[PDB]
């Protein structure tokens, strides 16, 4: 019934400045003053964890960053300087009466630039013996996000035989870690020897390479 | 109290004003009561919820000034303060918002009756008015739901009960309200109970007897349209009063 | 405090009840909350029931007042969100609530799908032969399975800085697949085992895979 837009949608600070997110409603108080409004933060994991309840009462544990206020329609978050634990998305939600709902969510990215520790993966005898062959290269606690592997077997740079995943923020270091895995048939896997994965990341002077021949 | 007028404390003298020491001196206003024994004030356990502590809280009967001094009104301490075992409000409505506190003077006296200090009539079983019935509702809270200050004298004004049957309703407060709660709302919506105004009297006059009906305990505005006021239906709690209220 | 049972892929118009465990806390004195996340997005609140002292009356959300029932039995401590004809767009991660909002659970991703379940094939990602005394990298690959979600512990949990477990992939084919990876010590390889516990309760594997050099 009741809908939220909370600004901004995403939202990047850093650790010791002050942040700021505004949920802006259309409806809600009750008789005792108290406006029906939460704040949760999903930190990067899962589960909801409730921040500040009836707009501007911090609930217990919370730390004494956090700062409930609004009144009217126009309701807002406050951390007085951001923590590295604080990376997650916030929500906003109208409780007063009838149905129930939520904002869209903040998500507040948060650091100094730092360079990926490259690692690679040779297939396993027991992935060859089911008869495919996956490789994989990771990419370990760097920031910025922006990253580019490339796959190299042999003498060809790879194309489209690859996949990557990244994670969320981290919670106590504030980089991102990343894991790109290249699929071939069992036949491509020893019909060549060297397998090696390049990475380029602003973090890094020039390219990094890390490879492996079959048999080490 | 929105819409109304200021009254003295005679037109209302069952009235308790409920205040609540932050330690150094320091003391506010909480919550309204209504005296309904010489030794025994009523009023919504959502009140005092947070602050049990009774040795803590001080009414005073026969006041209708907030920080001057009326002449006639006696101060009391708390010698008891009892909760509803089943107070909940996980949600806008309370349930069994009824709060009940002894009081006694630092003389020890408890009540002695005057033109400010009165007892309330409390109902009966089966005596509930027609829904329509004009109730008065007096008491400090703010005069407008976006306000900072509250009005320093009393204030009093009416509104009109409304069946259960129709504030169950989707436009109004649907599922939200049981049978052990009543809605009195203006019928213009020009005039309701605002927040302050917790724990104070719904009278009606009964067969002459001015009576304790209802018990004011949340809504969802302070007199919107469709959101009427919420009260405690005193007849539904008249054993455990009864029970409790004995000792 | 609140272990959500029950859960896990069926087909759409099918049904499925979730269940929440509660302790620590009187469950009759609160109401108790539902909300969904589906993946991706935020959330939507799904539903209640009231404290039984407040009539235990439920409210639903507009998107499943039809099809969602809740329900509660103080007597055992558990609430039940049943649900009934479902559709694919109600796949999420539901979570038990507790109160409006006071503490939520872990929750239970329900999955609603034709496809059938495949439990995954393990592989580990063993270290190289680098370098005392800087930090060696292992893993645990988690191929070819359906549906989500997979759960990995290093040792048992007895192992958690720096675990990094990636966003699962959905393979080209149909199936997901994903690796999990830690940071050790390089000193520490030879004398410390590392086993990565993977588990699918979708296909009730569990499997422990030893990554050894």
């Amino acid at each position: 019934e009741i809908v939220l837009t909370q600004s901004p949608l995403s939202l990047p600070v850093t650790p010791g400045e002050p942040a700021s997110i505004s949920c802006r409603s259309s409806q809600l108080m009750n008789r005792n003053g108290n406006n029906f409004l939460d704040w949760y933060l999903q930190k990067p994991g899962q589960s909801p964890q409730l921040l500040i309840y009836l707009g501007s009462n911090r609930a217990p544990g919370v730390p004494d960053r956090f700062s409930g206020s609004g009144s009217g329609t126009d309701f807002t978050l406050k951390i007085s300087r951001v923590e590295a634990e604080d990376v997650g998305v916030y929500y906003c939600m109208a409780r007063v009466e009838a149905p129930y709902s939520f904002g869209q969510g903040t998500k507040l990215e948060i650091r100094t630039v730092v360079a990926p520790s490259v690692f690679i993966f040779p297939p396993s005898d027991e992935q060859l013996k089911s008869g495919t062959a996956s490789v994989v290269c990771l990419l370990n606690n760097f920031y910025p996000r922006e990253a580019k592997v490339q796959w190299k077997v042999d003498n060809a740079l790879q194309s489209g035989n690859s996949q990557e995943s990244v994670t969320e923020q981290d919670s106590k270091d504030s980089t991102y870690s990343l894991s790109s895995t290249l699929t071939l048939s069992k036949a491509d896997y020893e019909k060549h020897k060297v397998y090696a994965c390049e990475v380029t990341h602003q973090g890094l002077s020039s390219p990094v390479t890390k490879s492996f021949n079959r048999g080490e | 109290i929105i819409g109304g007028e200021f009254t003295t404390i005679e037109n209302q003298p069952w009235f308790a004003a409920i205040y609540r020491r932050h330690r150094g001196g320091s003391v506010t206003y909480v919550c309204g009561g209504s005296l309904i024994s010489p030794c025994w004030v009523i009023s919504a356990t959502h009140c005092f919820i947070d602050y049990p502590k009774k040795e803590d809280y001080i009414v005073y009967l026969g006041r209708s000034r907030l920080n001057s001094n009326t002449q006639g009104e006696m101060k009391f301490e708390v010698e008891n303060l009892i909760l509803h075992k089943d107070y909940s409000a996980d949600t806008l409505a309370h349930h069994n918002d009824i709060a009940l506190l002894k009081i006694r003077s630092k003389e020890g006296r408890c009540a002695q009756p005057s033109r400010t200090i009165q007892t309330i009539a409390l109902p009966s079983m089966y005596n509930d008015p027609q829904f329509g019935t004009s109730c008065e509702i007096t008491g400090f809270g703010k005069e407008q739901s976006t306000d900072y200050l509250y009005p320093e004298q009393l204030k009093m004004t009416v509104v009109k009960l409304i069946s259960h049957r129709e504030c169950q309703q989707p436009h109004y407060y649907g599922s939200e309200v049981t049978t052990k709660m009543l809605c009195a709302a203006d019928p213009q919506w020009k005039t309701d109970s605002c927040q302050g105004d917790s724990g104070g009297p719904l009278v009606c006059s009964l067969q002459g007897r001015m009576t304790l009906t209802g018990i004011v305990s949340w809504g969802r505005g302070c007199a919107l349209k469709d959101k009427p006021g919420v009260y405690t239906r005193v007849s539904h709690f008249l054993p455990w009063i009864r029970s409790h209220t004995k000792e | 405090q609140l272990t959500q049972s029950g859960g896990g892929l069926v087909k759409p118009g099918r049904s499925l009840r979730l269940s929440c465990t509660a302790s620590g806390f009187t469950f009759g004195d609160y109401a108790m909350s539902w909300v969904r996340q589906a993946p991706g997005k935020g959330l939507e609140w799904v539903g209640f029931v009231r404290s039984e002292s407040a009539g235990a009356t439920t409210e639903y959300a507009a998107s499943v007042k039809g099809r969602f029932t809740i329900s509660r039995d103080d007597s055992k401590s558990i609430a039940y969100l049943q649900m009934n004809a479902l559709k694919t767009e109600d796949t999420a991660v539901y979570y038990c609530i507790r109160g409006a909002n006071w503490n939520w659970g872990q929750g239970t991703l329900v999955t609603v799908s034709s496809a059938s379940t495949k439990g995954p094939s393990v592989f580990p990602l063993a270290p190289s032969s680098k370098t005392s005394g800087g930090t060696a990298a292992l893993g645990c690959l988690v191929k070819d399975y359906f549906p989500e979600p997979v759960t990995v512990s290093w040792n048992s949990g007895a192992l958690t800085s720096g675990v990094h477990t990636f966003p699962a992939v959905l393979q080209s084919s149909g199936l997901y697949s994903l690796s999990s990876v830690v940071t050790v010590p390089s000193s520490s390889l030879g004398t410390q085992t590392y086993i990565c516990n993977v588990n699918h309760k979708p296909s009730n594997t569990k499997v422990d895979k030893k990554v050894e050099p």
